[PDB]
C-alpha cells in the first residue's frame, strides 16, 4: 500500500463522516500514517540550506492541505461524541459483542469516559444531591436518528436490493433496486451497512 | 398559582436570552428543591398509612409523582443549556473565559470548565508524536502567506524557519499563515484585505 | 345510497357473495410475495400479500389449512403470523352472537391458534 | 540521497 | 392478555387487505435467500383444481365442511382467494 | 458540507500546463510524482498546483476540452432536451469558477464561455426547484431519484431533507392513531 | 453512579414549553378527591355542572390521570376550524392560532384515543393534510432575501432556518468571483 | 354476439375511454390463456370463440384427440392463417388436429386481423 492510496481513502472517509448523522467505525490508522508523513517531510525540508525556490513552496502547500483534512475529521468526531457520551460507549460495547469492527479507538474511548465523569460532576453538585433518594439516578437520553434522510450515490457494481418503510402502510416495507450509477434521496438506516462497507458515497 | 409554575420560569429565563449567559439563579433552584421535598413528604405520609393498614386516599400519589418528575426535568434542562453555553467558549478565540462571563458563573461550572479543558488537552497530546493543536486549520487553506496589521506592541516574534520579526503597533507584516494564526485568534493581529 | 354526484355518479351499490348468482362475475385477489434479510442473523423473513378486494371470512379459514398442510409450523418455536386490515369500517357485525369474535392479528401453530384479548 | 515518502512508509511499517 | 383455541375463531367483519409473515420459506421461493421480490408462480392444473374445490365447498348455497381436500396445497391457496361480484366495470375499483 | 469544501475537493483534479521555468528531478508529492518540468513542453499536474504556479507567473494554463464553445453548446442542447438532469464533467461549476477567478487570461472566447455556463446553471436550477416542489406534495413515498446531480447542487439543497424528516413524524402519528 | 434511560427529547426547552400548555377538560363528580384542585391547580373550588367538574389542566398532569376524565377540543382545533384548515391552509397565520400547533395536535390525538377514536383519527388526517399544503411554500419562501418568517409554526421554523442558511452560504461563495 | 360483420343489425353506438379498453384487453389476455390451458391439459370439454371475421370451436373426440374447427372463411383469411403459420386441412370451414392447434392458439392471441 502506497501513501498515495492512503490519502485517497482518507478523503472519502472524511466526506462520509461529515455527511452521516451518527458515528461511523473509526479510521485513526490512516490519520496516524498521514501525521507521520507530515513530520517526515518537515524534517526533510529542514535539512535544506536554500528555501527560496519553487519546490519547497509546493511541498509546504501540500502539507497544509493534508493537515486540514486530518484536523477536520478529528474535530467532527469529537463534536459527535460530546452530544451523548454514554450512548457511544454502549454502542461500542454492542459492536464488540456482535464481533464487528471497532466504533472507537483507545484514545477516543478514554476521552469519552473522562468527559462523561466530568459532565456527571456538575449535575451531582448542582441538583442531584438535593433530590429524594429515588430521584438520584442520572438521566441518559435515547438515540435520536430515526427519521433522518440523506442524498446517496451508488459506486459499486453489485449492490443489490434495499428495503425502506412504506408510507402507505407502515406495518410493511418496500424493496428498491440500486443500479450502479444512481443518486437517491433515501433514509439513512436503509443505507447504513453499505456506507460502512464503502459501496455508497454520501453527498 | 399551580404546583409547577416556579419550574417553567427557569426554562423561560434561558429561552429568552440567547448567547450572552445570565447569572446563576441559586434562589429559584433552591425553592424548587424545597417544593419537590414537600410533595415527597406528603406521599410518604400516605405510604405509611397504607403500610399501617389505616384508611387512606391513593388518588393523589401519581399526580404528586408527575409534578416532582416535571420539576426535576426543568431544573436539569436549565443546567444542561448553561453547560452547552459554557462549553462553547473553549473553541472561540483563544481557549479562555472572559472575566464578564466568569462573574456570572457558579463554582461548579468553573470546575467543569477546568475539567473539560484538561481532558481536551490530554486527548490532544496523543495525536502523532508531538500532539496536534485543533484550533489550527479551522477552514480550507486559501494560501500560504497572510498580510496582517499589528494592533499592539507585542515585541519580538520568530517564525518556524527562525526569522525574527518585530511586532509593534501600527505596522504591516507578511507572514506564514500557520505561525501567526494563534496571534490572530488572540487579538494581537488582524487580517489586511 | 345512489350517488348522483362524484366519481361514482349513477353507479349502483356493490354486491358480493360466495355462491353464484345471475350477472355475478367470478374474481380473484391479487397475490405477491417478498424475501427480506437483515443483520447477518438467522431471521430471514418471508412475506405474502393478498390485495384489491374484500377479504371475506372464509379466506382466513382456508389459508390456515394452506399453512398447516405445508408444515411451516414444524418448528413451533418459530411461529407464523397473519394480519387483516381495515375491519373497523364494518364494526358491529360480530357482536350479535357468541359464535363470532373481533380479532386483527393471529398466531398460527399446529397445536393451536392464538390472538390478543382485544 | 533523494527523499521519498515510500521509504518513510516502509520504515513506519517496520516500526508498527 | 392472550386468548387461544384449537382452531381459528370466526370474525365476520370484511377487511381490505391480508398480510402473512413467516420465518420459513414458501414452496415457490426455495432457490433464494437474498432480499428481493418474488412472483407467486403456479404450476400445471393447480388453479383449475382450486376452482373445483371452491365450487364444491359452496354448491348447496352454504358451506359444506366435509369436502375432501385437493392434492396440491397451491390449489388450497388458490381456492381461498375467490369470490363473486356485481357490478362490472374494467378499470374502476369497486 | 459547504461550498468551500466542495471547491477543496474539486482542487484535486488534474489539468495540463506549459511551464516557463525548468527543473531536473521530479517532485515527489505524497499524492504522487508530478515532474520534471521543461520550458515549452506541456504536462499534467493538479489544479491547485496549476493555480499556484499561475500566480507566480511560472506557467501557462491550458483549458479543458469541454470549455470549447461547440462542446458547451452540445451540453446546453442535451440539457434543454432531456427531462431529467443531463450528465456533466466532474466538478464542472467549481472548475469553471476557479479558472475564471484565477486564469481568465488563458481562456479563449471568455464571454461566450461564461454566458453558456450561466445558461446551463440557470435551467438546471429550475429543474431541481420543480422536482423538489413536486416531491413535497407527496404522501405515499419517502424516496426520489436524482441522477447526475452535482455535489455543489446537492449541497445547496439541504432544506428538503429537514422537511421530509418533519413530514415523517405526522405520518407516523396518523398510523398510530388508526383504530383497531 | 446509576443511569436511567429517558426520552430522546428530555432536555429540549421547546418540548418542555409544549408540555407546559393546558387544555379544557372535565372530571367526574366524587370520583376524585376535591383536594386535587387546590393541590395541583391552585383553584379553591371546582366549577361544577351536571356533566362534572369543568377545569383546564396541563398535558404533563393529564398523562398521569389513570382515572376517568374527558377532553374538550380548544378553539384552534374545533371541527369548523378543521374544515377551514383542511379546505385551504396555504396562506394562513398558524402562529396567530398556536405557536406549537402540530405538537399540541399530536398530544391531543394520544390523549383522545381512549375516549373518541373517530375524532382522534379525523384530527390526525387534518394535520397531515395541513402540513402537505404548506411545506413547498416554506421551502420556496426561504430563498428570498426580504423574508422573515412571521407566520410559521415552531415546527415549520426549523425548515425555514435551514433553507435560509443554505441560501446565504451559496450566495457568499458566488460573490467571490467578480 | 353475433360478431361477424355481415350479420349485424344497427348495433347501438357506444364510446369508451382508453383506460377501460386497455384494462379489458389485459384481462382478456389472461382469461383466454386460462381457458386454453384448462382445455388442453385438463378435463374441460369444449368452448366457443366468436370474432369479427371468423368463428371457432374447440372440442375433443371420445386419453382423447383434440380437434379445432373454424367456419365462414374467405380467401384472404385462409391465406393469412397460412402466412401466420397455421397449416391446416381444408375440405368455407377448416379443421385442425393435435399439436398443430397450438399455432392456431398463438395466431388467435397475437394476430392483427
Amino acid at each position: 500500500t502506497t501513501p498515495e492510496e492512503v490519502l485517497r481513502k482518507m478523503t472519502a472517509t472524511w466526506q462520509n463522516e461529515l455527511c452521516a448523522p451518527c458515528l461511523l467505525p473509526t479510521q485513526m490508522e490512516l490519520v496516524e500514517i498521514l501525521l507521520d508523513q507530515i513530520q517526515g517531510m518537515e524534517e526533510n525540508i529542514g535539512k535544506q540550506t536554500d528555501k527560496m525556490q519553487l519546490r519547497i513552496s509546493v511541498h509546504r502547500v501540500e502539507l497544509q492541505r493534508i493537515g486540514f483534512i486530518t484536523s477536520d475529521y478529528v474535530r467532527c468526531r469529537l463534536q459527535k461524541i460530546e452530544s451523548n457520551p454514554h450512548d457511544a460507549i454502549d454502542q461500542h460495547k454492542k459492536r464488540k459483542e456482535e464481533g464487528k469492527s471497532d466504533l472507537l479507538s483507545e484514545s477516543e474511548m478514554k476521552f469519552a469516559e473522562e468527559y462523561a465523569l466530568a459532565e456527571s460532576n456538575l449535575f451531582q453538585k448542582t441538583v442531584l444531591e438535593f433530590m429524594p433518594a429515588a430521584l438520584k439516578k442520572m438521566p441518559v437520553p435515547r438515540g435520536d436518528h430515526d427519521d433522518v434522510m440523506v442524498y446517496a450515490k451508488v459506486t459499486s457494481d453489485d449492490v443489490g436490493n434495499v428495503a425502506i418503510p412504506d408510507w402507505q402502510d407502515l406495518n410493511g416495507e418496500v424493496i428498491l433496486e440500486m443500479e450502479p450509477e444512481s443518486c437517491h434521496l433515501i433514509p439513512f438506516e436503509s443505507v447504513h451497512q453499505l456506507v460502512e462497507d464503502g459501496n455508497i458515497q454520501l453527498m | 398559582g399551580g404546583v409547577a409554575d416556579k419550574a417553567l420560569q427557569l426554562v423561560l429565563e434561558m429561552k429568552r436570552n440567547p448567547d450572552v449567559l445570565p447569572p446563576y439563579n441559586t434562589e429559584l433552584v433552591r425553592q424548587c428543591y424545597q417544593k419537590i421535598d414537600e410533595l415527597f413528604q406528603k406521599n410518604a405520609a400516605v405510604v405509611e398509612k397504607i403500610r399501617a393498614g389505616l384508611p387512606h386516599d391513593s388518588t393523589l400519589l401519581q399526580p404528586r409523582l408527575a409534578a416532582m418528575c416535571h420539576i426535576r426535568r426543568c431544573m436539569m434542562a436549565y443546567v444542561n443549556e448553561r453547560k452547552n453555553r459554557i462549553r462553547s467558549f473553549r473553541w472561540k478565540y483563544g481557549g479562555a473565559l472572559p472575566a464578564s462571563v466568569r462573574n456570572a458563573l457558579c463554582d461548579a461550572e468553573i470546575q467543569f470548565f477546568n475539567e473539560y479543558s484538561s481532558t481536551l488537552a490530554r486527548f490532544q497530546s496523543n495525536l502523532g508524536e508531538g500532539g496536534v493543536n485543533l484550533l489550527l486549520h479551522s477552514a480550507p487553506p486559501k494560501s500560504l502567506f497572510v498580510q496582517v496589521r499589528a494592533l499592539e506592541d507585542y515585541g519580538e516574534f520568530e517564525t518556524s524557519d527562525g526569522t525574527q520579526v518585530q511586532l509593534s503597533k501600527d505596522s504591516l507584516h507578511s507572514l506564514p499563515r500557520q505561525d501567526c494564526e494563534m496571534l490572530i485568534r488572540q487579538g494581537v493581529l488582524e487580517l489586511v484585505h | 345510497v345512489h350517488e348522483k354526484t362524484g366519481p361514482y355518479t349513477k353507479i349502483p351499490p356493490t354486491l358480493i357473495a360466495t355462491s353464484p348468482f345471475l350477472y355475478g362475475q367470478l374474481l380473484s385477489l391479487t397475490k405477491s410475495s417478498n424475501i427480506f434479510a437483515k443483520a447477518g442473523t438467522k431471521c430471514t423473513e418471508y412475506e405474502l400479500k393478498l390485495e384489491n378486494g374484500p377479504v371475506l371470512p372464509h379466506c382466513a379459514k382456508m389459508m390456515t389449512q394452506f399453512i398447516r398442510s405445508t408444515n411451516m409450523c414444524s418448528t413451533e418455536e418459530k411461529p407464523v403470523t397473519m394480519q387483516v386490515m381495515d375491519r373497523h369500517t364494518s364494526q358491529g357485525m360480530s357482536d350479535w352472537t357468541e359464535t363470532a369474535t373481533n380479532w386483527n392479528t393471529v398466531t398460527i401453530a399446529e397445536n393451536c391458534v392464538k390472538w390478543t384479548k382485544n | 540521497e533523494h527523499y521519498n515518502p515510500r521509504n518513510r512508509l516502509k520504515t513506519q511499517i517496520k516500526r508498527r | 392478555a392472550q386468548e387461544s383455541a384449537e382452531d381459528l375463531p370466526t370474525d365476520l367483519r370484511i377487511g381490505s387487505k391480508m398480510r402473512i409473515v413467516s420465518k420459513v420459506s414458501f414452496p415457490w421461493m426455495n432457490t433464494r435467500k437474498s432480499t428481493g421480490n418474488v412472483i407467486v408462480k403456479f404450476q400445471t392444473n393447480d388453479r383449475f383444481d382450486g376452482m373445483q374445490y371452491f365450487n364444491k365447498t359452496f354448491l348447496n348455497g352454504y358451506e359444506d365442511p366435509t369436502v375432501p381436500l385437493p392434492v396440491s396445497p397451491m390449489s388450497i391457496l388458490e381456492a381461498a382467494s375467490l369470490f363473486y361480484q356485481f357490478p362490472v366495470i374494467p378499470g374502476l375499483k369497486m | 458540507m459547504n461550498a468551500e469544501r466542495c471547491e477543496f475537493i474539486a482542487g484535486n483534479s488534474l489539468i495540463e500546463v506549459i511551464p516557463s521555468i525548468s527543473d531536473d528531478r521530479p517532485i515527489h508529492l505524497i499524492s504522487g510524482d508530478i515532474g520534471p518540468f521543461e520550458a515549452g513542453v506541456p504536462c499534467r499536474i493538479p489544479v491547485w498546483t496549476a493555480i499556484l504556479m499561475k500566480r507566480k507567473h511560472n506557467c501557462k494554463v491550458v483549458a479543458p476540452q469541454w470549455m470549447d464553445v461547440d462542446e458547451l453548446k452540445k451540453i446546453l442542447t442535451s440539457e434543454t432536451e432531456s427531462q431529467g438532469l443531463a450528465k456533466l464533467p466532474d466538478h464542472f461549476f467549481e472548475i469553471s469558477h476557479m479558472l475564471v477567478r484565477d486564469a481568465r487570461e488563458d481562456i479563449f472566447e471568455v464571454e461566450a464561455v461564461k454566458s453558456l455556463v450561466q445558461d446551463i446553471y440557470d435551467r438546471r436550477d429550475a429543474k431541481l426547484r420543480s422536482s423538489a416542489i413536486e416531491f413535497l406534495r407527496q404522501n405515499q413515498t419517502c424516496h426520489a431519484q436524482l441522477d447526475n446531480v452535482q455535489l455543489i447542487e446537492a449541497s445547496s439543497a439541504r432544506a428538503t431533507l429537514e422537511a421530509c424528516r418533519q413530514m415523517g413524524a405526522v405520518v407516523r402519528n396518523k398510523h398510530e392513531s388508526t383504530p383497531l | 453512579f446509576e443511569i436511567q434511560r429517558v426520552e430522546s427529547k428530555f432536555f429540549d426547552l421547546d418540548d418542555i414549553i409544549a408540555k407546559s400548555d393546558s387544555t379544557s377538560c372535565t372530571f367526574e363528580i366524587g370520583d376524585l378527591n376535591p383536594d386535587f384542585f387546590q393541590e395541583m391547580l391552585g383553584v379553591s373550588k371546582p366549577t361544577q355542572n351536571a356533566d362534572g367538574y369543568g377545569v383546564d389542566a396541563p398535558y404533563w398532569l393529564l398523562e398521569s390521570v389513570r382515572s376517568s376524565f374527558s377532553i374538550q377540543l380548544p378553539k384552534a382545533y374545533s371541527v369548523n376550524m378543521q374544515n377551514v384548515l383542511n379546505a385551504d391552509s396555504k396562506k394562513l397565520n398558524l402562529s396567530g392560532l398556536q405557536q406549537h400547533f402540530y405538537g399540541n395536535g399530536m398530544q391531543l390525538c394520544r390523549l383522545m384515543k381512549g375516549e373518541n377514536p373517530d375524532g382522534a383519527l379525523s384530527l390526525a388526517r387534518c394535520l397531515v393534510s395541513t402540513l402537505t399544503q404548506r411545506l413547498g411554500e416554506i421551502v420556496s419562501t426561504a430563498t428570498h432575501l426580504q423574508s422573515k418568517g412571521e407566520k410559521f409554526d415552531s415546527l415549520e421554523t426549523k425548515v425555514f432556518l435551514e433553507g435560509k442558511r443554505c441560501k446565504e452560504d451559496i450566495d457568499t461563495w458566488l460573490r467571490q468571483d467578480n | 354476439y353475433p360478431r361477424i360483420t355481415a350479420e349485424q343489425e344497427n348495433v347501438s353506438r357506444v364510446s369508451l375511454a382508453p383506460l377501460v379498453t386497455s384494462t379489458m384487453l389485459e384481462q382478456w389476455q389472461e382469461c383466454y390463456a386460462e381457458l386454453y390451458s384448462s382445455y388442453k391439459k385438463g378435463q374441460r370439454g369444449s368452448f366457443y370463440v366468436a370474432t369479427a371475421v371468423c368463428n371457432v370451436l374447440f372440442t375433443k373426440m371420445p386419453g382423447q384427440k383434440l380437434v379445432a374447427v373454424i367456419t365462414h372463411t374467405t380467401s384472404a383469411i385462409r391465406e393469412h392463417l397460412r402466412s401466420q403459420g397455421v397449416d391446416f386441412e381444408a375440405p368455407q370451414c377448416l379443421v385442425v388436429h393435435g399439436s398443430k392447434i397450438h399455432a392456431l392458439f398463438n395466431a388467435l392471441m397475437d394476430s392483427d386481423v
